[PDB]
């Protein structure tokens, strides 16, 4: 029920508690420690926020995308994934394929931005 | 350094001979290596004393080179070569190592006949 | 027909190195006691713990590659120095000393152990004489020729410890920045490496006392249900063994001499605390350990080494191989006085398959801590008699010899490192970075 | 060259005597001041001295009870003061001027080499100038 | 101006929100700067993060699916939006703030899964 | 019926503590004279600070518990310490001095106030020494047992005030960081505590001069309508009374001697500035106050002190109760000299239902300033005659006694605490933090 | 391709690759000046996002608004811009009126954020 | 046509920011600290990612460039930081007794070295030692056979730490996020105006902090022609920079085989004197080739007449004089400082081969580096013979200017401020500030 507590539970059951993890990502020469640390925290949070913002998911915790799921990435059935697996396992299977995916998410977005602007201009 | 003693109380010398008087020191009297603080004076009858030798070997200005001194660290002696009539008097050795500074008892020299 | 869905806030972590920050309790903070590990830096600690248990979770630990221990080493060293900066520097003490033995009332055990030294000095005014004397220990003076000097003169001049600061270790808590977490292993059988089936997360670590010791771990945390032996390459000979007890062994120490202080004035607003003179008679400092409860403990340590070394091998314990006094003796300080004691009485036995022990100690006042060179410290004397009592919670051992497959094993006390003293506490903890973005397949589409 | 002293003196017991010893003009100001006593058969004896710098002055503890030395710097006059005279104080008094060696036998230095304090000791080298005498006679 | 309507009524201030929002961000004197700046950025982001999980995330006025419990306050809207002041409003409801803030978090997640379940049936 | 609605940007605030930062008058930027409490390195102020009025809003103020004064006190001391880190340290000056009176041409009142001292100082070559002389005020020397020493040699070594740095009080503006706001109380009859029915908001405070003085507040800001008396609890003797004048009274001060500054070189690149000699007659330093104007200002203060202690009670003024020079005298500095004047001629009167007052003054060169012990400063002499004119705008008073009734009240000057001075300027300000999130009921319901 | 690589391409073609620039805006001698730079980069980055957040464009790389164009700013036609110009020199032309246009976009937003909620409070 | 809002447009404008250093990670393998602080400098990228910009015609300016001003402060600050942990030679300011060295000497070196003896301190405060050291003539001054070190009447020098290296290492300058560094790629860029071949880089090319005078060493070469650059080409108070398209090698050596000696002057700190010289004592010098140097001047003249006319006579002279720091070719060769008489190179008149040119050089051990007065450095001697080979890639020139005459132009070497050196490397680069927001008309409108 607390922070990070659902790390060992089913994937579907873990996604019910996204807010608990989401809240905690942010909060004399010797003491520059307590300033180096905080600046780092801010710019790490902004990196994830920007990375979502240029995917179309501005303020959404569970955001859908139009990218087709290449079967070469993972071949499991949805019952094999969302019912009887843990997020710390899924991280192992997709790590290699992760970097490319952020590309497809980014490619698909500006297409919609250009498309929708054209459709509004068609008015 | 307290007391100094001279060995001969009286001395008689035939003209043309050499003279030797020795001063004995109670304590070291040497500061270090090169410096020895002993001096030799003479008091001819009815006169003021006079300086002859200092730093145990150095000769004063105006003293004929017949006066020669040697010694170091509790052994000193003053030599006169071919003594002359005007060598009669009394010789005192003085020590400058430590206060109070003291004189020797005095060696008395007389022409031999 | 499967489409990518992105999640933000998923519980995923990855091993990482980061700069932890210190926290402490408010007992010393409220009155400014000015301990060496000063609270000026550490923030006030949380009013109560907030630990969280994680079911189903397994994590891989390694006590010997922990970055936490390295980050504690540097900070303890740094905090030590910044406390010594304002104190007077004893540069005028490097003169020629004229010393003679103290003969008044001396036990035969320490004939000529401390000396009566005198030397010239200036008063608060630059151009006025002053002759002073002080007692020094024989380990602090080296002859130059009956003329001596302090041992440190030809290497450096070191600073007198400020009288109003204290070395007493107060617990300090290490807490993680935002975006990071600390995983604590709660397994009672943990051997320092491998998976830990009972992981839990905590805002930050328990109170850890920065004690400094050698050959014996004092005032520590006990194991549970059994004595524990931890080593990374047990079959080596250049790898130390860390032994943690499940029940303390009590050690009492004392310095019976009734010393007296003497504040000498050297320079404007600066003072030097000499050792004055001793009231009574001079006796040896020593420590006491129970003969019954110590060889009842060696019998429990051996039964664990029998596991790693055969069911019928004949064990052996011996005293230090040799070296400097800081590494061949059980060093520590209690009451502000530094002890270097001879542990040859405890590590002497053979196991084949009241009578309290006394350890004589020697005192010093010129201290070279953290194995640095060119930087020492001077310990002011302490008035009166000083005594202390402390738990013993672990040993540092080093094996030797490979002459046979298995006939016997000879163990000796260690002390070649200082991180070993803190790997006995930070073995349960590790730091992990949190990566909250994740992508999974599910039947969904962006409408419109 | 030479020094010149005041003439002979004849004083009854109990009284005091001043003896003068003066150098030509200002020809000797870098030499120290010494006093010597002569009594026939007792030999020469050393009484006391004043350094030309003015930083030192001593008298043998035998004579320190009654005798005192002065050096009037402006007039270059040296005075020997005798008081409470007795029949054994009859003697001939000489003044001498000579050189000395000053050697730093000990010194305590600062961190940057500056001197805090030191002990310089004076050793006697020679007595090279002399006076003529002052026959002090003590009688009823 | 900035805080120029602090004495006005709640309704009157509601059209001056932008003037405040713009002003929430942006050797002895030197070390003061770094401390102040990093304090301002962190405070700004907490409001944005908190305002984002509630589902607004881009808006200054934002409706919510959580009804108003009478226990929090009972007075009428003719007695709030035109005769109260925000400084006075925070005095009425102070203890409840951290309880209300915990509701909008759940209300949004139900929407997030519901507008995701209502997309999977296609 | 009603659904919660969240508003971002609502005007609300709460009392808070934060670190304010300096802002400087841009017109002083070009000087580049490098004065203490550098107005450079501050953020230059805009030419037109924006005041915002807040209609019918009432706010609570409390000047005595205000945190702003604590920060300013901590800042000013910090600035003072840095300003004399680099330049000369007078450790060599702690030698024995041989001093004698100076009587060449001296007034009867200055008979024995300053002395002529000679000491053997070092040269730029470490192995040579030179004999020099200097004039010292009698307050700066003490007999060892005619051998003197500087007062501080047994307490600390003083740092020479740095010859090209000015002590002038340039005004300083205090600004709040983004997300915080400063409120100003516009009310004219405000007694420091309680409601302030007229408030305004400012970006930064007005210029505040860091003037350092005792027993009289100099060059301060005046009141608007009436002489104001302020205190935490008038019924307590042990707590000070602050007075603010509605009009100024001029105080003219001068050291009428023609000082000569002489440089002495005590090491490579280091110089000691000694006082050489006086060109002319030697006279006492003094300050003048208008007799006719002080006689009426005290008339108002009594008139405003009757509102507290009754229309009929007899009110008396007495000189300082007693203590050391720093507190028992009116202290300040004009140009570079530190004056300690005898205010016994101002507070001398008894009130029942063209001339000038001439206050004698003394001078010091070894200054302790912020009531620290072990930290010291030396102020070098200033060439020529120095004269100064200043406002007086407030007093720091303390009443005493009282037995069985209030029959005759008496007041005395005091106030050696330096932060009571600035509390007379920062009495109209407070710092708050904005909380722009608000939730209110509305009919509106989200679409889905 | 490449950061700022489109600086010489036409206004119409350089607008297709806005993501490469935006994604590059937030990527003890040399120990204290470093931090004074990192904080500034974050400070500027939030200045842009705040502005976009009060015009309604809080999550888009391309955004259109209901503020009419005024010829007194620039009367030229798309036959004279958007395909025969570059972003580098348009900034020079239009710079003289930016302080105005940024202001209209604000009032034009609260003009919408209230009328929108007035419908939910009625229906 | 309604206003659109674009984010991420490629627009920029000029502005100044704090660039940060980047250095090769391969240099970490050396393990030896240097003045230029490789450890403090950020690690550099594996390889640059330069991007070309078509159609772009940015405007450049090399003289009003803020990048060079920053590099000046960085270099000085790094220099000062490196000398803090080294020895302060305060006890070296004592009277010296010196005699000429005449043991196996040549004619030209007669009187250039001196044999000095002096008292010195030791590790104990109450003892001194008699030592001797060879000192160059330029370092000592007389006190009217008694000498002192020259710096003693100005300040005390800091001995350079013997381990650190003065050897330059490349440093890259990088722009922070949101800024960019534009680079010019025109082969004929005269320092100001259009650059039709602009490009952007993450960091500049490796730049070596070489310090020189009258000649630029180990620099960058031009392409296809010798390039001349100046600000106000008809101004006699302006320096002229010449950049070669091909290098001319200069060989420098110090033939004496001298030996370093260590003296202990305090507890833990030592002074490094020159002990003796093995064999004959000769003069240091540098060599250039007549055949190759002459053709370089012939290329340098050709481009000079293009500004001053085809019929103009041109001359080269040996400079109008000054102190050795500015009137000579000054540089560092393997830890030893040189000062060479460059009169043999600049001696010619133009009117339209295995040989050498030898330049006699002096050596100096007391160094004032950045034209400051107050900070000096003592460079310790170096064992054995030393040799250096280096490119010559530039030339700093000044113009005397004719009065009422035009048919002869005479040039001399200059040197100016030290920052003229790095303008020869940072002329290509400029820093710009990105502006990602834009507004433009389109047909779009918002719905509802
Ligand atoms: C490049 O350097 C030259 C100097 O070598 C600069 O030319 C000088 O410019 C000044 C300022 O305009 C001239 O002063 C004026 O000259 C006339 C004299 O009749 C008169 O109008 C004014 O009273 C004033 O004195 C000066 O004469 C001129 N010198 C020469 C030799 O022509 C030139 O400005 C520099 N170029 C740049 C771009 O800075
Ligand atoms: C544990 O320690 C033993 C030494 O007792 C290591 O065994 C040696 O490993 C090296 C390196 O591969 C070999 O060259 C030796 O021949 C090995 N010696 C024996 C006796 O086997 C062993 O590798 C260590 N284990 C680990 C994991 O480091
Ligand atoms: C510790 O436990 C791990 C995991 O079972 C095992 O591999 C290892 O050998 C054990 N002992 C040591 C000394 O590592």
């Amino acid at each position: 029920l607390g922070f990070l507590g659902a790390a060992g539970s089913t994937m579907g059951a873990a996604s019910m508690t996204l807010t608990v993890q989401a809240r905690n990502l942010l909060s004399t020469v010797w003491g520059i420690k307590q300033l180096q640390a905080r600046v780092l925290a801010v710019e790490r949070y902004l990196r994830d926020q920007q990375l979502l913002g240029i995917w179309g998911c501005s303020g959404k915790l569970i955001c859908c995308t139009n990218v087709p799921w290449n079967s070469s990435w993972s071949n499991r059935n949805l019952s094999e994934i969302w019912d009887n697996m843990t997020w710390l396992q899924w991280d192992k299977e997709i790590s290699n394929y992760t970097q490319i995916i952020y590309g497809l998410l980014e490619e698909s977005q500006n297409q919609q931005e250009k498309n929708e602007q054209d459709l509004l201009a068609l008015d | 350094d307290f007391v100094l003693t001279q060995s001969p109380h009286s001395l008689s010398v035939t003209p043309g001979e050499s003279a030797s008087i020795s001063c004995k020191s109670s304590h070291s009297l040497i500061h270090g290596d090169r410096n020895n603080y002993l001096a030799w004076y003479v008091q001819k009858p009815g006169r003021s004393p006079q300086l002859l030798i200092y730093l145990a070997s150095s000769r004063a200005s105006g003293v004929p080179d017949r006066f020669s001194g040697s010694g170091s660290d509790k052994d000193f002696t003053l030599k006169i070569s071919r003594v002359e009539t005007e060598d009669v008097g009394t010789y005192y050795c003085m020590q400058g190592r430590e206060s109070p500074w003291t004189f020797g008892q005095g060696t008395k020299v007389d022409i031999k006949r | 027909n499967l489409w990518v869905t992105v999640y933000y806030g998923v519980p995923v972590w990855k091993d990482a190195e980061t700069t932890l920050f210190c926290a402490s309790d408010a007992k010393a903070y409220e009155t400014e006691k000015h301990n060496v590990w000063a609270t000026h830096a550490c923030v006030p600690t949380d009013p109560n713990p907030q630990e969280i248990h994680l079911e189903n979770v397994t994590e891989e630990f390694n006590m010997w590659k922990n970055n936490m221990v390295e980050q504690m080493h540097t900070d303890i060293i740094s905090l030590w120095d910044q406390s010594l900066k304002p104190c007077v520097k004893l540069t005028p003490l490097c003169v020629t000393l004229q010393c003679t033995n103290v003969t008044n009332n001396i036990t035969d055990d320490m004939r000529g152990e401390l000396k009566n030294c005198s030397f010239n000095m200036t008063t608060e005014l630059r151009d006025k004489k002053q002759k002073v004397y002080s007692l020094f220990y024989r380990l602090d003076v080296v002859q130059i020729n009956k003329e001596y000097r302090l041992i440190n003169c030809n290497t450096s001049a070191c600073t007198q410890a400020c009288p109003k600061v204290s070395f007493e270790p107060i617990p300090i808590h290490y807490c993680a920045p935002a975006g990071f977490a600390i995983l604590k292993c709660k397994d009672k059988k943990f051997n320092g490496t491998g998976p830990c089936p009972s992981v839990s997360t905590v805002q930050c670590t328990h109170g850890i006392k920065p004690v400094v010791s050698t050959q014996l771990l004092l005032n520590g945390s006990l194991a549970e249900e059994e004595v524990m032996i931890r080593s990374e390459n047990i079959t080596n000979n250049a790898k130390n063994i860390l032994v943690q007890f499940n029940t303390p062994v009590q050690i009492n120490c004392t310095r019976p001499n009734n010393n007296t202080r003497k504040s000498i004035r050297i320079g404007p607003g600066q003072a030097f605390y000499a050792t004055g003179d001793i009231i009574g008679d001079i006796r040896q400092a020593h420590c006491n350990v129970s003969k019954a409860t110590w060889n009842e403990t060696l019998g429990k340590v051996v039964k664990q080494l029998r596991k790693h070394f055969g069911n019928n091998t004949i064990i052996r314990f011996a005293n230090s191989s040799g070296g400097d006094l800081e590494v061949t003796t059980h060093s520590f300080n209690c009451g502000g006085e530094f002890f270097y004691c001879n542990t040859s009485g405890l590590f002497n036995s053979t196991w084949i398959s009241n009578d309290s022990i006394t350890l004589p100690c020697r005192i010093k006042q010129i201290i070279n801590m953290w194995q640095r060179i060119g930087q020492c410290m001077y310990a002011p004397p302490i008035q009166g008699v000083i005594r202390c009592v402390s738990n013993i919670t672990g040993l540092i051992l080093t094996r030797d010899g490979g002459s046979t497959n298995s006939t016997t094993e000879t163990f000796r006390p260690g002390g070649g490192d200082m991180r070993d003293n803190w790997r006995s506490e930070l073995y349960k903890y590790k730091v992990v970075k949190i990566e909250p973005l994740g992508v999974a397949p599910t039947r969904c589409k962006r409408r419109v | 060259a030479q020094l010149t002293q005041s003439g002979p003196e004849v004083r009854k017991p109990g009284t005091s005597v001043k003896v003068s010893c003066k150098a030509p003009g200002n020809t000797l100001k870098t030499y120290d001041l010494h006093w010597v006593r002569s009594v026939p058969g007792q030999g020469l004896q050393w009484m006391g001295w004043i350094s030309h710098e003015g930083d030192k002055k001593v008298i043998v503890e035998r004579f320190k009870a009654k005798v005192t030395i002065d050096w009037d710097r402006s007039t270059n006059t040296a005075y020997l003061q005798l008081s409470g005279l007795t029949s054994g104080d009859t003697a001939v008094y000489y003044c001498a001027k000579g050189s000395k060696h000053r050697l730093r036998d000990y010194a305590l230095y600062d961190d940057d080499g500056a001197l805090n304090w030191a002990v310089d000791v004076d050793y006697l080298s020679n007595l090279e100038f002399w006076g003529q005498g002052t026959a002090v006679t003590v009688s009823s």
